[PDB]
């Protein structure tokens, strides 16, 4: 994955969010 | 310390909808699954549905045809039972129950289907009848022991409390379960056995309290 | 005769191998055909962009699941080529090519960070990436010596400490050979994301294990006990969504696997030079399959 | 789909004695079987779960056993607090469609007690209202099985009387029942003799109580 929700969560942590197959990963 | 408290008794008209609440306190809410069980007067228990809180997914019993919805409010740690297009045969006590599922917040879940903790129950009466106090008539004694009583007739809705001499007389007292009549009103009798030698000496009064119609009546039962 | 004899050399690209998507679809089918969740929640959207959670409840039987070795065979009309070149990086032309009716025996495992029960490298450790320059491309590490990891399911898996330390050591050397001999190599834990991505997660005996792998990815130029826990509610790998599986059948669940590989990512940026940082990666199971099928290429017979 | 059947519907046993309740599922439910106890006017209490696991706070005299489609709930020494209704419940199917047994009422066994019969004619106050109720009372008898026959001018009646039975008395373990014959004042004043014939195990002959309107 849910890119939108992934991006927001990682973002609230100063990280970028991107899909990792069906999973959310923070970079 | 884990308790379940349900909202008060409700009286609805056919076709209306009712929402019963169940407040849970004492432990991590998301770590419990809740179930609603109903029991019509004089019948057995019926499984209605169960909600997996943490997942916010509810499963229901077959023959309900989407007239029921079970939801949970994580904020208030409260469970709700919504029943729509109510029928008079929807009248019953609805019970809220739940069980511990494990560390659901950490991804662990037992998915237990039994019910450990239970709410006190909520009476839901569905009837087109409008609240009404009961008419209390005396059941006068017609050689040592005499029986007398009070006919508490045509009242709505349940419950009704009956006492004898403000509760001082309890031995021998028999207050029968109420019977719903064809008119949709309830009715019951209360009897007590006393010694004949006390008649014409001591007074026997039956006190009838019907909270729903805020009526309180005392009827004297005479031998005459 | 003037005609000349010549070996037929084809070009390979483990990154664009249809055998991977095919296997990925097969694994997904085998799972739904043997390990389906009791409740499945998945996002369902439309054009505009509005979505609604879809809830699916179904029977979720649980049975002792043992590893069934599989392989892929060539259908009539096509052949499976195999690159036998040493230190084959997975792309470009292969000089020593051969043909096979089916691929080697594979015991497919779904996991993240570490590749379990896979094929080892014949020579030394080999690292492959679709593009090392691009820090967004996963680095698949193929060990040449497995490291046994046993989970007593009692909440922890154990690995040889010096053997795993020796592994990071040789891996780091291979990274230097690919980025520079004077650069300093450093392994750091995951930067975050879903629990399956942050921890070393894998399915064994049909159970979903999540192990803390911090002690494994903290390094810089006895045994190692990792805290692990089994979860019933997880994030699916076959598709985006959440699911809930049934509680474990057996009383005590153990697991013995060979660490044959790893999935890493390198921290990009032109910041702080002279050093490279690699964290545990994975998530896209396609890379797990690709780590076994990189030497094959299916071509039409002609 | 999965029907749970409890037996017997009613079990009578002496206090201090041992009782054994039976529950059967229309198909294997493994061990996902629970037993509950319920007192009149109270919420159900969980006794056993997992077919044989006793819940915390539940007396040691309660125990369950069985598996598959046959289970039993044993109460080795009946105490006054143990006489109530007991329900079993299966929760083994998925998608979940959990069901309860229709229950087994556990009542105290005592010696046969004949009932005292009393008949009450309607009060004038109710007559003024326009309705007429004749009440017949069966005071403290055992067992619960009793039969009340209404006769108006020696004519057997049917379909116009409602009976109500009390819970087993906690002091003498007897039961009391009331039978009410309802009629409109119009129909009541058209008849002279109103009588209720009672039949019970403890009565060697039917007991008839009656009166004459006026
Ligand atoms: C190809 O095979 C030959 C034959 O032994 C060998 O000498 C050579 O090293 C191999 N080359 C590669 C790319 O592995
Ligand atoms: C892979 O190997 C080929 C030839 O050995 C080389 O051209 C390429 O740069 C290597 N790395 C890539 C791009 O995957
Ligand atoms: C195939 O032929 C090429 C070119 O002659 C040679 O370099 C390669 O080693 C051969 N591979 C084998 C072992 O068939
Ligand atoms: C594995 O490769 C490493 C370096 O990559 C080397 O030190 C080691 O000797 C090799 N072991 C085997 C069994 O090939
Ligand atoms: C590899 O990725 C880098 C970005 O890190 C890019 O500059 C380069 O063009 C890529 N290689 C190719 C040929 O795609
Ligand atoms: C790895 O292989 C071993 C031996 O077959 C097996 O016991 C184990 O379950 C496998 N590991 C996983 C996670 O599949
Ligand atoms: C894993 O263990 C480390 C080291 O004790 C700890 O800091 C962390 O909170 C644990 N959870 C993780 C990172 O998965
Ligand atoms: C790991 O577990 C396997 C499976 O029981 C066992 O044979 C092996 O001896 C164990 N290895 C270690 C590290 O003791």
């Amino acid at each position: 994955x849910n890119l939108h929700f992934c991006q927001l969560r990682c973002k609230s942590l100063g990280l970028l969010g991107r899909c990792a197959x069906t999973f959310c990963a923070c970079x | 310390e884990v308790q379940l408290v349900e909202s008060g008794a409700e009286v609805k008209k056919p076709g209306s909808s009712v929402k019963v609440s169940c407040k849970a306190s004492g432990d991590t809410f998301i770590r419990y699954s809740f179930t609603w069980v109903r029991q019509a007067p004089g019948q057995g228990l019926e499984w209605m549905g169960r909600i997996i809180t943490i997942l916010d997914v509810a499963h229901y019993a077959p023959h309900l045809q989407g007239r029921v919805t079970i939801t949970a409010d994580k904020s208030t740690s409260t469970v709700y039972l919504e029943l729509r297009n109510l029928r008079s045969d929807d009248t019953a006590v609805y019970f809220c129950a739940g069980v511990y599922e494990g560390e659901a917040d950490e991804g662990e879940y037992d998915n237990n289907g039994f019910l450990k903790h239970w709410g006190q129950g909520t009476l839901v009466t569905v009837s087109s009848a409008s609240t009404k106090g009961p008419s209390v008539f005396p059941l006068a004694p017609s050689g040592g022991t005499a029986a007398l009583g009070c006919l508490v007739k045509d009242y709505f809705p349940e419950p009704v409390t009956v006492s004898w001499n403000s509760g001082a007389l309890t031995s021998g007292v028999h207050t029968f379960p109420a019977v719903l009549q064809s008119s949709g009103l309830y009715s019951l009798s209360s009897v007590v056995t006393v010694p004949s030698s006390s008649l014409g000496t001591q007074t026997y009064i039956c006190n009838v309290n019907h909270k729903p119609s805020n009526t309180k009546v005392d009827k004297k039962v005479e031998p005459k | 005769s003037e005609v000349k004899l010549e070996n037929v050399t084809e070009n390979f690209n483990m990154w664009k191998n249809n055998m991977v998507e095919q296997m990925h679809e097969d694994i997904i089918s085998l799972w739904d055909q043997s390990l389906k969740p009791c409740v499945k929640l998945t996002p369902l959207c439309v054009g505009a962009g509005s979505c609604n959670t879809s809830v699916i409840t179904q029977a979720c039987p649980k049975v002792s699941f043992e590893p069934i070795p599989i392989h892929y065979c060539a259908p009539a009309g096509f052949a499976i080529l195999k690159c036998n070149d040493k230190k084959f990086n997975g792309t470009g032309p292969c000089t020593n090519v051969s043909t096979v009716q089916c691929t080697h025996g594979i015991r497919p495992v779904v996991s993240t960070q570490l590749l379990l029960n896979g094929s080892l490298a014949e020579e030394e450790i080999v690292i492959r990436s679709e593009n090392f320059t691009n820090n967004a491309k996963t680095i698949i590490v193929q060990l040449n010596e497995s490291v046994v990891i046993n989970c007593t399911g009692a909440g922890h898996c154990n690995l040889s400490k010096t053997q795993w330390e020796n592994t990071l050591e040789q891996i780091a050397i291979k990274l230097k050979e690919q980025f520079g001999n004077n650069k300093t190599i450093i392994f750091n834990p995951s930067s975050g994301g879903d629990p399956e991505i942050v921890t070393h997660s894998f399915n064994c005996g049909g159970e979903f294990f999540y192990c803390n792998s911090t002690q494994l990815f903290t390094w810089n130029d006895r045994n190692i006990t990792l805290p692990c826990r089994i979860k019933q509610i997880i994030n699916m790998w076959q598709e985006v969504g959440k699911a809930m599986y049934a509680p474990p059948i057996r009383g005590q669940i153990r697991c013995s696997s060979n660490i044959t590989g790893l999935l890493l990512t390198r921290d990009g940026g032109k910041d702080t030079n002279g050093t490279e940082i690699f964290r545990p990666g994975g998530g896209d199971m396609r890379d797990n399959w690709r780590s076994e099928l990189y030497k094959y290429k299916v071509v039409k017979i002609e | 789909d999965i029907v749970m059947t409890q037996s017997p519907a009613t079990l009578s046993v002496s206090p201090g004695e041992r009782a054994t309740l039976s529950c059967r599922a229309s198909e294997s439910v493994s061990s996902d079987l629970a037993w509950y106890q319920q007192k009149p006017g109270q919420a159900p209490r969980l006794l056993i779960y997992g077919a044989s696991t006793r819940a915390t706070g539940v007396p040691a005299r309660f125990s369950g056993s069985g598996s598959g489609a046959e289970f039993t709930l044993t109460i080795s020494s009946l105490q006054s607090e143990d006489f109530a209704v007991y329900y079993c419940q299966q929760y083994n199917n998925w998608p979940p469609r959990y069901t309860f047994g229709q229950g087994t009422r556990l009542e105290i066994k005592r010696t046969v007690a004949a009932p005292s019969v009393f008949i009450f004619p309607p009060s004038d106050e109710q007559l003024k209202s326009g309705t007429a109720s004749v009440v017949c009372l069966l005071n403290n008898f055992y067992p619960r099985e009793a039969k009340v026959q209404w006769k108006v001018d020696n004519a057997l009646q049917s379909g116009n009387s409602q009976e109500s039975v009390t819970e087993q008395d906690s002091k003498d373990s007897t039961y009391s029942l009331s039978s009410t014959l309802t009629l409109s004042k119009a129909d009541y004043e058209k008849h002279k003799v109103y009588a209720c014939e009672v039949t019970h195990q403890g009565l060697s002959s039917p007991v008839t109580k009656s009166f004459n309107r006026g």
